[PDB]
């Protein structure tokens, strides 16, 4: 019985909630979603276009949003950012060379007017790696203490084991019931 | 007959390609069955004999310098004259399987757009307009026809999404409506 879905069991038949998940390539997004679907596969009829990776618990959905590509296409994203209550930002905490690139991507998503009210959950992923930055270090490198008017949380995770996923989503669930 | 051997080494060159596009090109180049220029690799991909379209798409979607040159040359081999945008896109997306990563689709749509505009001058005011609209059509196909998307975009939303992309202004509603209808009623065919 899906442990993660049970976290959101009592929202209030409230209205669909939508969470977007963003992060650089290789941060761990696909891996997290495999855990949130509990490893269950389907043969899906193919579709030409973007990979869509989503998990729906009903009353709540989590969708990976690929930020790759040029800036000229970003105006097109705007209506999809419209009904978003939360953003999960996943970072490869072992990738010290790309942490500033991750910070800049986060900061551009957080300047989308359409996301003004979204809560932010940061997964500082890949904590199992021996030279990983921990949550306190990631918090500094992402500049999270300079955020204002934003409800945010950072959670240390290892996506391959699932460790930390429950605790970050539990934080998220409590934010979404409180509004 | 010194030639059947050529067929064996070609069939071997194509399967390897289907398993691993880079290795199959290297094998074909090494055995003097294919010229290692972007132009000749592109013709080879475009003719696509015995080639898996997923492997062609994966090769064209790579970011190495040679692959970028091949993608350019590949798109130059397409003739889009007197096609509307969707018809041109259907032809283009029939010749390879589009990758799913946005960085790859973006690069492919810009390249497509440059060629579309050359073949059909004055249909768009700028290649940027063609590029952004083509990308929004790929988005629309995905939205409408991928079952992981539950709340499907309607015409009004599709029209609202493309606001401002005509060099800061709008394209005509009927042009967007005809694109919308073509994709809704006939998704991009799976190769
Ligand atoms: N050590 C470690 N690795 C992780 C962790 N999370 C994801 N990974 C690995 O990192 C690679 C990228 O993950 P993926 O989930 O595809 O990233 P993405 O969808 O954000 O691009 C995968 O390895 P591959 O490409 O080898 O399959 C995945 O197994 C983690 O917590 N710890
Ligand atoms: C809700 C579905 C809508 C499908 C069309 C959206 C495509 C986005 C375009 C963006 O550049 C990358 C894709 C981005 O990754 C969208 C993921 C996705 O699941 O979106
Ligand atoms: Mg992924
Ligand atoms: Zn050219």
């Amino acid at each position: 019985g899906n442990i993660f879905a049970n976290l959101f069991k009592g929202l209030f038949g409230k209205k669909e909630m939508r969470i977007l998940m963003v992060g650089l390539d290789a941060a761990g997004k696909t891996t997290i979603l495999y855990k949130l679907k509990l490893g269950e596969i389907v043969t899906t009829i193919p579709t030409i276009g973007f990979n869509v990776e989503t998990v729906e618990y009903k009353n709540i959905s989590f969708t990976v949003w690929d930020v790759g590509g040029q800036d000229k296409i970003r105006p097109l994203w705007r209506h999809y950012f419209q009904n978003t209550q939360g953003l999960i930002f996943v970072v490869d905490s072992n990738d010290r060379e790309r942490v500033n690139e991750a910070r800049e991507e986060l900061m551009r998503m957080l300047a989308e007017d359409e996301l003004r009210d979204a809560v932010l959950l940061v997964f500082a992923n890949k904590q199992d790696l021996p030279n990983a930055m921990n949550a306190a270090e990631i918090t500094d490198k992402l500049g999270l203490h300079s955020l204002r008017h934003r409800n945010w949380y950072i959670q240390a995770t290892c996506a391959t084991s699932g460790d930390g996923l429950y605790e970050g989503l539990d934080w998220l669930s409590n934010q979404l019931r409180n509004q | 007959s010194k030639t059947l051997q050529r067929n064996r080494k070609m069939a071997m060159g194509r399967k390897k390609f289907n398993m691993d596009p880079k290795k199959g090109i290297q094998f074909l180049v090494e055995n003097e069955l294919l010229q290692n220029t972007p132009e000749e690799i592109a013709r080879f991909l475009y003719k696509g004999e015995g080639l898996n379209k997923t492997a062609i798409g994966d090769y064209l979607g790579e970011r190495e310098e040679l692959n970028l040159a091949v993608l350019h040359a590949f798109v130059d081999l397409h003739e889009f004259t007197d096609l509307n945008l969707v018809q041109a896109l259907r032809q283009f997306l029939w010749s390879f399987r589009l990758p799913g990563e946005a960085q790859k689709i973006d690069r492919m749509m810009e390249a497509f757009a440059q060629r579309y505009c050359l073949c059909n001058p004055g249909v768009f005011q700028s290649t940027d307009t063609c590029y952004v609209l083509s990308y929004s059509v790929i988005m629309l196909n995905t939205d409408l026809h991928n079952p992981n998307v539950r709340d499907k975009m309607g015409l009004e939303r599709f029209v609202a999404m493309n606001r401002g992309i005509n060099e800061g202004g709008d394209l005509p509603e009927e042009l967007l409506r005809n694109l919308y209808d073509s994709i809704r009623n006939e998704p991009f065919k799976i190769p």
